[PDB]
Order: structure tokens, then sequence, then C-alpha cells
RNA sequence: CAAGGCGUGGAGUAUGCGGCUUAAUUUGACCAACGCGGGGAAUGUUACCAGGUCAGGACGCAACUGGGAUUGACAGAUUGAG
RNA sequence: AUGCUAGAGCCAACAGCAGGUCUGUGAUGCUCCCAGAUGUCCUGGGCCGCACGCGCACUACAUUGUCACAGUGAAGGUGUCGACAUGCCCACGUGGGCCCUGGCCUGAAGAGGCUGGGAAAUCCUGCAAGCCUGUGACGUACUGGGGAUAGAUGGUUGCAACUGUCUGCCUUGAACGUGGAAUGCCUAGUAUGCCUGGGUCAUCAGCCCAGACCGAUUGUGUCCCUGCCAUUUGUACACACCGC
RNA sequence: CACCAUGUUCAA
């Protein structure tokens, strides 16, 4: 419908290499897909996303903090 | 994390027949006419009230006063 | 008679005061067409330090400043004379320079 | 701690130029090893005799 | 162009300092004060001010005439391009480096 | 040291045409005016200063070396000059 | 394995130019900008690795300092260890892998296991 | 051995002051080169003053 | 302080400090420390950690030693590393 | 033109503090290391690592507002190896480029090509700054407020971007509904808001130092709080009330 | 005229 590429959701896809919109809960699908490819393989974004923290490079010093006073 | 310190507004979000027949009827009656008046005297939305103060400034129901972006003044035509 | 450009500029009005006045005395001395002294803006250079050499106290800042003054002067001469008239000595610190086209 | 990385020092060969050339009284002096070809001077300069390789190496260049 | 006016002025700033910095560790046993710099056509001149001129010059102008090479050398100025002169200080009593430098050696 | 013969000429040469010799501080260059770095003329200068033939300063990023008699004397019996060749300095 | 939708075979039958235009933006530019001599003997070594280890085992482990370095299908299934600052972490090259680098695959921390906060960790001590 | 002082980049490494060669706090503002420390000893030298 | 204005303390981040974790998370400073060391560190910066080089150990003395003190290096291994 | 020292700053005495800095210096005494180095360089890592406490700043909690289009419309300044380059790249044994960039062209942007200017009151640049103003949409709803977090992937700087440098595009849409005890700054072109330049910088500004722009509410006092100066007075204090 | 207790040893 003449929508261009650029402006999709999947741009490349790895695993596919299509381009698509992901829409309506495949959304966060393909999320747990993507976090998946990365934990299986050893991947430090994956260990970050699994043991819960901030991936994707903040200082997780004083801002995540999340309660839990000690 | 502790915390240290309005039952919500039902607006009509498009016309019907009796708060349309009373906006044309009445509202064209008010000293002063605009968006929150209408707003609230018909439990309208704000952009029917918009509207509303538009078609009848157009078709000639209602003057305007002082017409902005803040308070949008209109008045009964007579 | 050739267009010529002399531009003076220095840290110092008085010194280059001095050798403006100086240069509009000889090219009146015979008259070369002049055109006084024209003034372009000063140049602030501000330079705005910390005054601890360690990070300790109330944070101050020396704020240095040197000025640069700027003064054009236009003749219609011949070579030499301007030459002339600049070659007679010039007051430590103004720097002077020639253009003609 | 792990052990310590000796120095390199020269294996101390003594009179190496006599093992170059061998001298012949029925004929003449004949020079074991052959000499390195380039428009450097490198005439009088020998590449060594390794097992597999020709190295000279006032040039530093090798043959196989 | 080859260089701005901000730029010429505070680099001639920083070519005194640097001259002045230098001369001062040179000739602190012989009375220097001060240092002039005059830029001339055919000559950068560069008059150095001391207490007492008769050792800041050498024997024979040696000592001088090495100042002289070692700032062309330094400062890359063309050949015939720097000449430096001593001179005496007038008074030796009104300059505070000179006396500074007298007290610092007794 | 372990400095070439040739690095030692050419840096000798030098502080003896120029009875001075300047260095910058900054060792891994190669100073102009020489093909030899500026770390062998400074780690050669550190021998003749201590030897007693070079008088050395230091302002603020540069050294600055000035051959002595004893120094002209030495370099004179090192290069084999005849007693009719003195430093720039001394040419007048 | 399909990367991309396209399996080993095309994936290794490529063109690093090609390789360009499949992997990842910043893979794309750091091969754009010709990749360097270390990491072009990296994978000289692994080439070798491979010979010398073929059919009835795994290649042996090749210890590199290269976290700089992208993998790239011609990378697949070979034993590199990447250098922490410690310790060369043995790493199996999956097809998973490929555009990121080699220090994603080894950790330079050990994760943060917290103990007694002790003196000072707040204004009461 | 020629990779002695061969790192290959240039910056806040290379960038040492014209007096003290200490790399930290350097003012290259007029192309002047000098640290922080050295220009609050130099500065009447260079020309600048202290007016407000 | 009074009259007041904008707030800060509550939220999310940026950053410094303490603490904990760590091979190391270098370190100073506790009104007048804490976006301060002009300290916004990818790398050189860097002082900390795992390794590995080089001497850039002058000068003097003694020993060795041109029937060679020492230097540099191809290739195969080794190395993170031509 | 004006009348708190005209406003604002600069400089600022005598005595000190065992205040900070030996990690600014070819400032430095004693002392330690000194070749398997605490020298130096190179590769990698770390300084950023996160159950938490705090300082501080930025963004908000919206309609005196957000978005969309458009208009009007600053000031201080910086800018092309004079340390680097004694290099790297394109071009052709040699020229040009490296800083700020105009105008044209390509692209949805980010950005990239072609071609010019400026060592500058000359070119960027009258920097067509943002707030602001006009209109339209929204309509009191954690909402078209907020934009944290996170996913696929396109540039750029750099030798090198992983622990994402910055940045484009779509998506994701957290807390926060004006904040307890407590507490900071402030008296007129000031507070506040709003952006801009410079420093750092090859790239990174939520920082600092300045710049304008819009522009006030109150007060013109007091010694209540917290402290300062002076005189009188008491004292068993003098390390001086954090005393004894 | 609410209430306002305390400050390890030597060193200066």
């Amino acid at each position: 419908f003449k929508i261009p590429e650029w402006f999709l959701n999947r741009k490349k896809d790895p695993k596919d290499g299509k381009f698509s919109q992901s829409v309506s809960n495949v959304v966060e699908q393909k999320m747990r897909d993507d976090l998946e490819k990365l934990k299986k393989v050893r991947c430090h974004r994956g260990l970050r996303h699994m043991w819960g923290l901030r991936v994707r490079g903040q200082h997780t010093k004083t801002t995540g903090r999340r309660g839990r006073t000690v | 994390k502790k915390k240290w310190s309005r039952e919500k507004l039902h607006n009509a979000v498009m016309w019907e027949k009796v708060i349309r027949d009373k906006l044309y009827s009445e509202v064209p009656k008010y000293k002063v006419i605009t968006v929150s008046v209408i707003s609230d005297r018909l439990k309208v939305n704000g952009s029917l009230a918009r509207e509303a103060l538009k078609v009848l400034h157009a078709e000639g129901l209602i003057k305007p006063v002082n017409v902005n972006a803040n308070c949008r003044l209109y008045t009964r035509a007579t | 008679i050739h267009k010529i450009r002399i531009t003076l500029s220095s840290k110092n009005p008085k010194a280059l005061e001095k050798v403006c006045a100086e240069l509009i005395k000889g090219a009146k001395d015979h008259k070369l067409r002049v055109r006084g002294p024209v003034k372009i803006p000063t140049k602030v250079l501000r330079i705005t330090t910390r005054k601890s050499p360690c990070g300790e106290g109330t944070n101050t800042w020396d704020r240095y400043q040197m000025r640069i003054h700027k003064r054009l002067i236009d003749l219609h001469s011949p070579s030499e004379v301007v030459k002339e008239i600049t070659s007679i000595n010039i007051e430590p610190g103004v720097e002077v320079e020639v253009t003609v086209a | 701690t792990r052990p310590k990385k000796k120095k390199h020092k020269k294996k101390k060969v003594p009179l190496a130029v006599l093992k170059f050339y061998k001298v012949d009284d029925s004929g003449e002096i004949t020079r074991t090893r052959m000499e390195c070809p380039h428009p450097d001077c490198g005439a009088g300069v020998f590449m060594a005799a390794h097992k597999d390789r020709q190295y000279c190496g006032k040039c530093g260049l090798t043959y196989v | 162009g080859n260089l701005s006016k901000k730029r010429k002025f505070v680099a001639d700033g920083v070519f005194y300092a640097e001259l002045n910095e230098f001369l001062k560790r040179e000739l602190a046993e012989d009375g220097y004060s001060g240092v002039e710099v005059r830029v001339t056509p055919q000559r950068t001149e560069i008059i150095i001010r001391a207490t007492r001129t008769k050792e800041v010059l050498g024997e024979k102008g040696r000592r001088i005439r090495e100042l002289t090479s070692v700032v062309q050398k330094r400062f890359n100025f063309p050949d015939n391009g720097v000449e430096l002169y001593a001179e005496r200080v007038a008074n030796r009593g009104l300059s505070a480096i000179a006396q500074a430098e007298s007290l610092r050696y007794k | 040291m372990l400095v070439s013969k040739k690095n030692r000429e050419e840096v000798y040469q030098y502080l003896f045409k120029e009875g001075v010799l300047v260095a910058k501080k900054d060792p891994g260059s190669k100073h102009p005016k020489m093909d030899v770095q500026n770390l062998v003329v400074i780690e050669l200068m550190r021998g003749f200063a201590s030897k007693g033939f070079v008088k050395e300063q230091y302002a603020w990023r540069h050294y600055y070396w000035y051959l002595t008699n004893e120094g002209i004397e030495y370099l004179r019996q090192y290069l084999h000059l005849p007693a009719e060749i003195v430093p720039s300095t001394l040419k007048k | 394995f399909t990367y991309r939708g396209i399996e080993l075979e095309g994936l290794l039958d490529l063109s690093n130019e090609e390789l360009a235009q499949i992997l990842p933006k910043r893979a794309r530019r750091k091969f754009s900008r010709g990749l360097k001599r270390k990491h072009m003997a990296l994978l000289k070594k692994l080439r070798r690795a491979k010979k010398d280890a073929a059919l009835g085992e795994k290649p042996p482990t090749i210890k590199t300092h290269l976290r700089n370095m992208v993998i790239i299908p011609e990378m697949i299934g070979s034993m590199i260890g990447v250098y922490n600052g410690k310790i060369f972490n043995a790493v199996e090259i999956k097809g998973e892998m490929v555009g990121h680098y080699l220090g994603e695959f080894s950790i330079t921390y050990r994760p943060v296991k917290h103990g007694r906060p002790g003196i000072g960790a707040t204004h009461s001590s | 051995k020629d990779i002695w002082r061969s790192h290959p980049g240039r910056g806040r490494g290379t960038r040492r002051c014209r007096i003290s060669g200490n790399r930290h706090g350097i003012i290259r503002k007029y192309g002047l080169m000098m640290t922080r420390r050295e220009f609050r000893e130099i500065a009447g030298d260079i020309g600048f003053v202290k007016y407000n």
C-alpha cells in the first residue's frame, strides 16, 4: 500500500531478511525471539537481558534503583 | 516506593438529538458563549464545543467578541 | 599614485596611536590623499581559567583578556614613497602591513 | 611467579670466515657458501647455508 | 596570510614568554633583568637587559653568539634573522627580578 | 647507548660546525638539520655533558647544549679536524 | 541455518563486498574501511586451524586479543579464545553470532552478586 | 620492534603542555597549548591582563 | 530572617561521592568534599589489573674482546602480536 | 542619560589554617623502586562495573498546555600547523585537502557529492536562536501529558564504536496526578523561563564560563532564626565552648 | 525566662 520500507518495524529481520511491520503481539513475540537468539549464544547483551540489567550501556550505579532499601 | 501526597467527566464525544437541538435552541441565548461553557452546560466534548461554536457563528446565531487561542469569546447575536 | 592599504594592529593603544599619527603626519608632509585611521572593532581575546591548581575551595575563575586594536590607513601613493613613510621606525608591538592593488 | 625468559645471546661461533672459504693449494680459494646478488654490494657478503634456504643477512633475502 | 590576528599576537606572547624563561634560566648568575623583542625589517632584534653585560657577553662575544645561534636554531629563524644584544640595566635597584636573583645567590 | 657510527659522526659534525645544539625533549621524532633521532641526540649529549664537553640548559621542552673548550678539543681529536677550523661561535 | 534467508552455502560462497550488504551498519562500515592486518591474520590462522582439525574433531583454540573483530561466515565453527584482559575465554563460533564482535562473547567483568553493605553505605553509619 | 611508540591515533595523549609536557587541562584556545596551571604563571608575559 | 518568587527533598534519567562486586573497579578532597582536580577517561590520557617488550643503567673503574665486545635479521615453531 | 559606593566587577592589608595540591612543571628535601623495574612502550581490560544511601543537574506531571503550519526576530564570539603535519588521503619526480563553511544536486531523514568564500566588521553571518505571536487539531482522560526502557537497522567521527560515541527511521510507552520531615538561591533588566557562543573536543554537553531574548511578585525593614563587627562585662577557657 | 546533654590519648 505504498508505505515505504524505511517506515517499517522490522527493517531487515535476521533469520528472514524480509521487511515487515510487526503488529499486535508479534511485536513482543519477535522481541522474545531476538532475546532467545542472543541468550542461546552468550552475547553480552543477551546476558544483560537475562540478568535483568540495563543493556545498551547505561550506568547501573544509581539509576535503575527499583526500591529495595538495604 | 513511599508516596507523600476528581470523579471522571464523561463528555459526549459525538452529538445526539437532544443535546444538538438544545445547542441550537438554548445556547445562542447565553451572554458569554465559550468552549468551556458549552462543554459544561451540555456535558459535551471540547472539540464538539469548538465545532458548535464554529457552526453557530458561521450560520449566524452567535457573534464573536474576542476569539483567540485562549478563551474564544462569543455572545448571543441579539 | 597607486592605491595602498596600511593596516596596523597592536596590543598597545598608546603605541598604536603614536605610530598611526606618525604615518598620517608623514602622508600629509607631502599630501598623499590619506583617508584617516579606520578603527576596526577591537578584538577581545577572553580566557577564563580556574584560579586553583587543584580542585579545592570555592571554584573561582581568573578572567584574562587581550585587547587587539586594529587601524586602517588608505593612501594613493607610489611604492617607495609609502615604504619610506612606513620605514621611519615603528614603535615596538605594532604590526604594520602594506597592501597594494 | 613463572620462570624468567632468557635474553638471547649470540652463539659466539669462533672464526666463521675460515669455514667460509675452503682454500686450495692445487687450485685456489673456494668459497663454501654462495655470495648474494644485489645492486647493493653484496659480493663479499655470504648467505647462510640453511637446510632449506639460502639467507643473506645484510639484505635480508632468502632463497628456497 | 598564514595566521589570524588573535593567534599571531598570542603567539608573539608565547614566543616572548619562552624567550624570557630560557634567558632567565641561562643568565641568572649575571643580572638578567629583562628582554625586549623588536620585530624589524632585516632583523628580529632581541635586546637582553642585564646587570653585568661584561659576563652576559662571553670571551670575545662568545656567549652572545652562542645565544644568537641557539635562538636561531630553536625558533627556526631564517639565517641573519635575529640578533641578541645586551645593555646594562640603568638602575639595578628598580628591578625586582635582578634583586631577587641577587638575594637568591647570597 | 649504541649509536651507529654515522649517527655519532653526523651529530658531532653538527655540534662542531655550530658550536651549539638544540634538541626537542620529544624523543620519538627526528630533529631537522639532522637525519638523527632526537632520542639519539639527547642520549649523546647526556654523555658529553657528564664528561664536561657540553653545558646543558633546558627551558620549556628544548635542550640547548653549548660546546666548551674541552669539548672543541675533544671533537677535534675525534673528527680529526685541523686547528684551522673552529665553531661558528668562534668564527667572530 | 538461514541467516537473513541465506544458508551457510550462500554465506560462504559470497563476496566481502556482499557481506557488506548482508551484515549490519557497523560491520559494513568496518569493512568499507578495509579491515586491517591483524584481522586478516586471524582469519588466515582460522583457516589454518580448520585445515588442521578437519573431520574427526573440532579445530584448536586460537587465542586472540581482537575483541575489535566482527564475526563473519568465514569464521563459523571455529574455537577462538577471546581475551578479556585476564584470560582467553574459548568461544565456539555458531551462526547466530555473525555480525557481532568477539568482545560480546568474551565478558570482561564478573557479574555483580552483592554482599553486606558495611560501614558508610548510609548516613546512619 | 618498530612498534615502540607506534600507538596509531592522535589525541589527549599527544596534546602535551608546551611548557610542562603534561597532558592534563591544556588551554588550546588560540593555539596556546599551555596548561591551565602554567598559563596563570605566564599570562602577563603573553599580554593577557586581568580587567574584569 | 521578615514580604515574597523559583524551587530542591517525592518520579525518570545525567553525573560526582559512599558502599558492595571485582583481576582492577587507580586516586585526592568529607560552611571551606560530592558536573570539584578545568577529572565530558573507547584507545595514547592512566596513575589500576593480566601479559609482554625496550633501556631511554650517564660517567668512572675492572673484566671480556678485532687468532671478534656486541648488533640486526629470513624461514619453521612460539606469541595476543609480520 | 542617571542619584542602593550610579550599576557590575577587578584588585585587596595584618595575622593565620599544621585547609588543597609532591597526580601541573626540568618546583622540590628526606625516603622507596630501579632491569623479572614503582622507568617506558605496546595489546587487552578497568576507571562506566550494581541488593543500596546521598549531592547535584536535566526532563516532567500538561490547556498561562502538547503537537502541526506559518510569521517576527538576538548577542558574546570561533574558524584553515607559528606544536601537531618531520603525517594521512586524492590527484599527478611534484600539486591539492585537513578549521568555519556558503550556493547547487541526490536522499524521507541522518547524511553524501560538485563548486566557491574566509587567517575574517570583508566568508560562514544580518548566524532568519528559542521562548513569543497567529491559526488549526486535542478536550481534563497517565491523555496527542511524560519519554524512561527496549527491538529490527541507515549514516557519521575515529586505527579501533563490544560494555550500545553521537545520530536517522518505525516501534515499544515506565514511573510521575505538584511531592513528608527538611532545605537552597534571590532585591531590577534582578528572580524565573528560553535558547546561543566558547572551553573540553577527531566524535560525545544534561557541565562550566559567558551571551542575549521575554521579564516580574514582593521588601526599601529587623535582630526573631542563623552568623559577622565593635564596646562593656564574667571566666577555673588558651588545642581557646568541638574548651574545661 | 518551655526544653538546648556530650565531644577518646599525645601532639599544636
